[PDB]
C-alpha cells in the first residue's frame, strides 16, 4: 500500500492515497 | 503514480510577500483614513457610508494580520495555535462580512430608487440596526467551523497552517459553501436588485439628478471581478476532487499554484474601498 | 506529415479558458440582458443604430448563453451528447457570423446617413425594417449547413470530444478560407470602403457636430476588428500548415494549436464589449 | 571557442511576428490612407506641420503597403526573388531614415516658430516648400546605395532567406554603427536642443496658448523615439558582441538576435502612431 | 549549508537591464535638464515645495550621470577602475538616501503649512531655506564613509566585477537592515504621521481648495514609495535568508537574487517620476 502524508485534506496542502 | 507531491514555486515565495505587504500597506492607511474621517469625526452623510464603514473595519480587521500570511508565504508558522485560529477566523469573518456589505450596499440603493417616496423609515432602519444582526451575526456564526477545524500541522516540513479536515469530503462541502456564500446568493441578489434599479430608472430619463449609483456600481464589479478568479479555481479544484476531472496530478498542481496567486491578487479589495473614497469614482 | 500530438494543452489553458469563458460569459449575460430589458421591452432606442445593435446584443446573448458549455469543455470533455454539440456549435456559428454581417450593416447605415443626409430616410427605414432580417440572419443560419451535418463527437478512448469532424483536410482548409472570406475580407472591404467616403464627405462640412455620433460606432468597429483579428491570423497560418505550402516542424502547430485557442478565448470579449460603450458614450 | 551556435527553432517569434505585422500593416493603411486622402487631395492642412506630417505618413504608406512581404519572411521564407527583397529593403531604409530626419526638421520648425516669432514666417514658408526635399527625401535615398548593392537571396537549405549581406563582419559592425548614428544620435540631439531652447524661450511667457500645439509634437517625437529605443539598444549590444567583446555568451547571441526581431517588430509601431494622434488631439 | 552554488543572471536580464537603464537615464537626463534650466535659473520657483523638488531634481540628475556605468556594468563588466566605481556607488547611495529624506522634508513642510496655517511662514522660509542642508544632504554624506571605504573591484577570471565587499556576511546584513530602516521605516513612519495629522485636520475645512496642491504631491510620495517597495521586500528577503532565520534553497536564493536586479531596475524610476509629474498636473 502506497502512502502519502496522512491527514493532510484541507483547504490549500491537500493530497490522497492510492490503494491496493 | 506513487501519490500526489506537494511542491512551492520559488517565485510565489518572493513575489507573494510582496503583494502581500503592498496591500497590507495601502489597506492600513486607506482603511484608518477612512475610519479616521467618517466614523470619528461624524463626516459621513450619505446612507452608503455607514455600510462603507462598516466594510472598511473589516478591511482593517484583515489587513492588520496580513503580515501573518505574509511570513508565512516565505517562512513557517512558528507563531502558534491561537494565532493560526484567529488569523483563520477574522480571515472568514471579514470575507463574508464584506460580501454581506455590498448585498446591503444594493438592497438599500434599491430601497431608495426604486421606492423613492416611501422608504426613509426602513432605509435608515437598515442602516442602524439590521445591518449588525443580519451581516456580522451570520458571519460569526458562520465561522464557527472555521475555529474549531482550522489548526497548524506538526509535519517536519513547513509546519503549515491551514483549514485542516478528517476527509476529502469535508472540504468538497465547504468549498461549495464558500462558494455559494461568497458569489452565487449575493452575486444573485445584487444582479436582481439592479436589475429592478434599472429598470426603474430608465422609466425616469425625464429626470436626471443622482449618480450615487456609479460609486456602489463600480465597487461591487471591482470586487467580483477581483474574487471571480480565485472562484473559478477552488471550483476547478472542488470538481477534481470529486474524482471527476481526471487529467493528471500536474492539472491538480497547476491549480493549487493559480488559486494562491489568484487569492494573493484577490486579496486586492483591501484597496477597493478607500481607493474609490479618494477618486471620488 | 502526421505530427499527432496536439494534445494536454500545457494545463496553463486549461485553467485559463475557464476562467476568461467564466468571466465574459457573466458580463455577457449582464450586459445584454440589461440591454434588451431596455431598450426591446420599454422602446428606449432612438437612432437607427440601436436597432442593429439590439439585434448584436441578441446574437451576443444567444452564444453567451451556452458559453458555460464551452466553459465546461475547457475544464472536463463533453459529456451532454451530441444534439447539445451541434446546438452550441451551430448558434456559435450563427453569432460569429450575424455580429460581423451587423456591424457592415451599421457602417452601411453610416454612410447613407452621413453622405446621403437629405434624401436617404425610406431608405434608411427600409434598411432598419424589412431587408435588416434577410440580411444578416437568414445567411447566418444559411452557413450553418456545414456545421449542422458536420459536427458530432467521437466514439474515442473515454474523452468524446466535440468538434466538426471532416474526412480529409481539403474541407478543413475550404472552410476556413470562407470563414476568413466571410468574416474579415468582404465585410472588412465594405466597412472600410464606405467610411471612406464617409471621411472623404466629411471634412467638405465646417465643422459639424454630426461627427460625435460617429465615435462610437468606429470604436466598436476597430475593438471588434482588433478583437478578432490574431484569431484570424492563427487560422491563416493554420490553414496554410495544412495541405503542403509551409512546413517548419511539429511543434510549430503545436505553438499555432495553443494560439489558436487562447486567442479564441481572448476573442470572445465582443460580446462583453457592446454593453461596456453602452455604459460609457 | 565555437563560431556560431545556430539555433533551429524559433517557435513563439514565427506566431508573434506576423500578428504584429499584420496589425501595423492594417492600422497603417488605414490611417495613412486617412491622412493621405484629407489632406493631400482636399487641402485640408493649415499650418507648415501639416505638411512635414504629410510627409511622414507618405513615408509610412510605403513602408506599410510592403509590410506583408515582412510577414510572408516570418511565417515563409522568401519566394520571391532578388528583385522583391531588394525593394523591399530599400522601402524599408527610405522609410526608417525618412522618418526620422522628418521629425527632426518639425523639431526645426516648432524651434524656429517659439524663438523666432517675429522674423521667421518666409524661411518657415521656404522650409516647407522647398529645401526639406533635399532635406530629408535625397538623403534617404542617398544612404541606400549599400542597401541597394549589398541586399542579395543566399541558397541554404532549401530556404532561400532575404537579408542583407556583406563579405565580412567589419561591414555589419560599420553599417550598424552608421544607423545608430543618423537614427538616434545627430537628429536626436538636434532635436533635444531645439527642444531645449523652445523650453527655455517658453518660461519667459505670462501663460501664452502657443504651447498647446507643442503637446501633440512632444507626444509624437516621445512616442517615436520610445517605440525605436529598444530595437537601438538591441543593435548596440549586438556590434557590441561582435569585434570579440562580449562573445562569453553563445546563448547571449540568440537572446540578442531574438530581442532585435522582437523590439523590431515592435518598433514598427511608429507608422501606427502617427494617425492615431490625428484620431485624438 | 554551503552557499558556494552561485549561479549567473540570464541573458534576458543582461538584455532588458540596459534598455531599462537607458530609458530611464535619457528620460532623467532630458526632465532634470529641464527642471534645473528652468526653476535654478530663470526662478521660476513660486510655492515653497518647488524648492525641496529643485533639490530632488538635483540628486535625480546626479544619480543618472552615473547610471550609463551601471549600464556597461549589466551590459560587459566593470573596467572603468577604483575610483569611478567608488564614485559611482557613493553618488548612487547619496541620491538613494537623499530623495527619500527631501520627500520626508516636503511632507513635513505639507503638514506645517496646511495644520500651522496661521503661524508657520518665517518657520516654512528657515525650513526650506537654511536647516534643509544639514537635514537632507548632510546625513546623506555622512552615511557614506562606509560605502567610501568597502567598495572596490575583486580579481575574477578577468572580469573585475565592482561591488561592495565585506569581511563577513553580519557586516552585509546590519548595513541592508539600517539601508531598510532608512529608507522605508522611519520617513516612511514620518509620512505617514504627517499625513494622518494633515487629513484628519483637513475636514475640519469648509471645503476649501488647500487640497489641489495635496494631490501632486501625494501622488509623487505614493509613486516613490510603489516603485521602491518590492526592491525593499526583495532586499529584506534576501536578509533573512542569512542568519540561517530562513533555510530552504539556493535556487531560492538565486531567484531573491534575480528579483533583486530586475526589482532595483524598475525601481530606478524614481529620477523619472518627479519630471513626469511637472509634466502633468
Amino acid at each position: 500500500n502506497k502512502t502519502v502524508l496522512p491527514i493532510m485534506s484541507g483547504f490549500k496542502f491537500h493530497s490522497k492515497p492510492v490503494i491496493n | 503514480e506513487p501519490c500526489f507531491r506537494e511542491e512551492n514555486a520559488n517565485f510565489n515565495k518572493i513575489f507573494l510577500p510582496t503583494i502581500y505587504s503592498i496591500i497590507f500597506l495601502t489597506g492600513i492607511v486607506g482603511n484608518g483614513l477612512v475610519i479616521l474621517v467618517m466614523g470619528y469625526q461624524k463626516k459621513l452623510r450619505s446612507m452608503t457610508d455607514k455600510y462603507r464603514l462598516h466594510l472598511s473595519v473589516a478591511d482593517l480587521l484583515f489587513v492588520i494580520t496580513l503580515p501573518f500570511w505574509a511570513v508565512d508565504a516565505v517562512a513557517n508558522w512558528y507563531f502558534g495555535n491561537f494565532l493560526c485560529k484567529a488569523v483563520h477566523v477574522i480571515y472568514t469573518v471579514n470575507l463574508y462580512s464584506s460580501v454581506l456589505i455590498l448585498a446591503f450596499i444594493s438592497l438599500d440603493r434599491y430601497l431608495a430608487i426604486v421606492h423613492a417616496t416611501n422608504s426613509q423609515r426602513p432605509r435608515k432602519l437598515l442602516a442602524e440596526k439590521v445591518v449588525y444582526v443580519g451581516v456580522w451575526i451570520p458571519a460569526l456564526l458562520l465561522t464557527i467551523p472555521d475555529f474549531i477545524f482550522a489548526n497548524v500541522s506538526e509535519a517536519d516540513d513547513r509546519y503549515i497552517c491551514d483549514r485542516f479536515y478528517p476527509n476529502d469530503l469535508w472540504v468538497v462541502v465547504f468549498q461549495f459553501q464558500h462558494i455559494m456564500v461568497g458569489l452565487i446568493l449575493p452575486g444573485i441578489v445584487i444582479l436582481s436588485c439592479y436589475c429592478i434599479i434599472i429598470s426603474k430608472l430608465s422609466h425616469s430619463k425625464g429626470h436626471q439628478k443622482r449618480k450615487a449609483l456609479k460609486t456602489t456600481v463600480i465597487l461591487i464589479l471591482a470586487f467580483f471581478a477581483c474574487w471571480l478568479p480565485y472562484y473559478i479555481g477552488i471550483s476547478i479544484d472542488s470538481f477534481i476532487l470529486l474524482e471527476i476531472i481526471k487529467q493528471g496530478c500536474e492539472f491538480e498542481n497547476t491549480v493549487h499554484k493559480w488559486i494562491s496567486i489568484t487569492e494573493a491578487l484577490a486579496f486586492f479589495h483591501c484597496c477597493l474601498n478607500p481607493i474609490l473614497y479618494a477618486f471620488l469614482g
